[PDB]
């Protein structure tokens, strides 16, 4: 039973850096492998990057490659989020999911966060 | 840090492992379980090693061979041991 | 084309069961499998399958999913008047290390 709650979210203007940042208990924090999800309102999800806790191994997806960087906080088990060029239409919620249950052997995003809707504006 | 070499030890023990029973269908194999038993007295539950199922998905995206496969160490090297000798 | 592949909508009364179809190629839903997403408007997707189609806690047995190869199918056999949401596949691409999602079928319940 692993639960992952999410920050509020921020408005953020043009060229600025977002922090989307979710902590996750349940089990050891070893075993933990949330990925981060871009969804822009009115079209559909967009994988940005994940994260496995275990040997500090983040894959980001290839737009986002210099982009996006993801750490994880093993103190206050809580998985990071940065966005260094915000432009105009990165406007979305941003949630924070597991790839798998491990109980059962099989990837999948299990448990999702709440939401954290960065809204980039003037 | 220490207990990062432990975790890359046991997630490539288990990846081999994976890739041990791929490679049999039924002598190397006899030969590398003693080859991580000496690592492992060196070194010296059913859910510690459901942990390390990610990054083992990382390296080997399996997961029909992970379930196939399934202190817990030394169960594994029992039945690593059980398994050369058949 | 690499990605993932789903019609735009699709739509099915109240009662009857309702396929679905999610290509992608040899990477993407071929290799393992895909995992179904259940989102309604503004909420957090649910899971409904895993990528060896297992059933999730908190999901009935209404719904089920298959492969027929490289393709990724879910079925959901009488279809609830409040089953309002679309749904989308996702798949982890072993070639470029990314977990594709499709464009998402939108299920609109006649009655």
């Amino acid at each position: 039973q692993v639960h992952l709650v999410q920050s509020g979210a921020e408005v953020k203007k043009p060229g600025s850096s977002a922090t989307v940042s979710c902590k996750a208990s349940g089990g050891p924090f070893r075993g933990y492998s949330v990925s981060w999800v871009r969804q822009a309102p009115g079209q559909g999800l967009e994988w940005m990057g994940q994260i496995i806790t275990m040997l500090d191994t983040i894959t980001y997806a290839q737009r986002f490659q210099d982009r996006v960087t993801i750490r994880a906080d093993e103190t206050t088990s809580t998985i990071y989020m940065e966005l260094n060029s915000l432009r105009s239409e990165d406007t979305a919620i941003y949630y924070c999911a597991r790839n798998g249950n491990a109980t059962v052997g099989s990837l999948g995003m299990d448990v999702w966060g709440r939401g954290t809707t960065v809204t980039v504006s003037s | 840090k220490f207990h990062n070499f432990f975790e890359m030890w046991v997630t490539y023990l288990l990846t081999e492992t994976i890739t041990w029973k791929d490679k049999l269908k039924t002598v190397c194999f006899d030969k590398w379980v003693k080859q991580k038993e000496d690592e492992w007295n060196s070194i010296k539950i059913n859910i510690y090693f459901e942990s390390f199922f990610f990054h083992v998905m990382k390296k080997l995206n399996k997961e029909a061979k992970w379930n196939k496969l399934m202190d817990a160490i030394e169960l594994l090297l029992e039945y690593l041991k059980e398994k050369s000798t058949i | 084309q690499a990605g993932l592949t789903q019609p735009p909508s699709e739509s099915k009364g109240l009662r009857e069961t309702a396929t679905f179809t999610c290509t992608g190629n040899s990477n993407n839903v071929g290799n393992q499998g895909a995992a179904w997403l259940q989102q309604h408007q503004g909420h957090p997707p649910k899971l409904l399958s895993y990528r060896n189609n297992n059933r999730p806690s908190g999901i009935s047995e209404r719904f089920s999913a298959s492969r027929s190869g490289n393709t990724a199918s879910l079925t959901i056999t009488g279809l609830q008047p409040e089953d309002e949401a679309v749904y989308f596949c996702s798949a982890w691409d072993t070639s470029l290390r990314a977990w594709l999602f499709g464009g998402g079928t939108h299920l609109t319940v006649l009655g």
